[PDB]
């Protein structure tokens, strides 16, 4: 059975709050996909060449 | 479960029940088939 992540039970309660005492740079990549390759058929010589 | 006064019961999952869903989400999986 394939495992949805790991288990964290975060303590609530009404006067407890967590701030953060230093930070880091994170650089990540997407790779997005703008255009194909422009294919021409020809008709005459596809469906009957010579 | 004292948010402050929020009452998230019928958001949360129910672990009574066999299926832990919502009590909203056993009303959207009853209706929809
Ligand atoms: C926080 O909520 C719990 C549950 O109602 C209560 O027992 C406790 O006294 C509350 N504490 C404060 C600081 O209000
Ligand atoms: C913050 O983290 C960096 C490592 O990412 C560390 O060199 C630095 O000493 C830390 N500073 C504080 C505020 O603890
Ligand atoms: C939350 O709402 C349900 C339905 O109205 C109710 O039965 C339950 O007592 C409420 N719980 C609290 C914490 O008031």
């Amino acid at each position: 059975t394939m495992s949805l992540g790991a288990e964290n039970s975060v303590a609530y309660s009404n006067n407890s709050i967590a701030i953060p005492t230093n930070f880091t740079i994170s650089v990540t990549t997407e790779i997005l996909p703008v255009s194909m390759t422009k294919t021409s058929v020809d008709c005459t010589m596809y469906i009957c060449g010579d | 479960k004292y948010f402050g006064g929020f009452n998230f019961s019928q958001i949360l999952p129910d672990p009574s029940k066999p299926s832990k869903r919502s009590p909203i989400e056993d009303l959207l999986f009853n209706k929809v088939t």
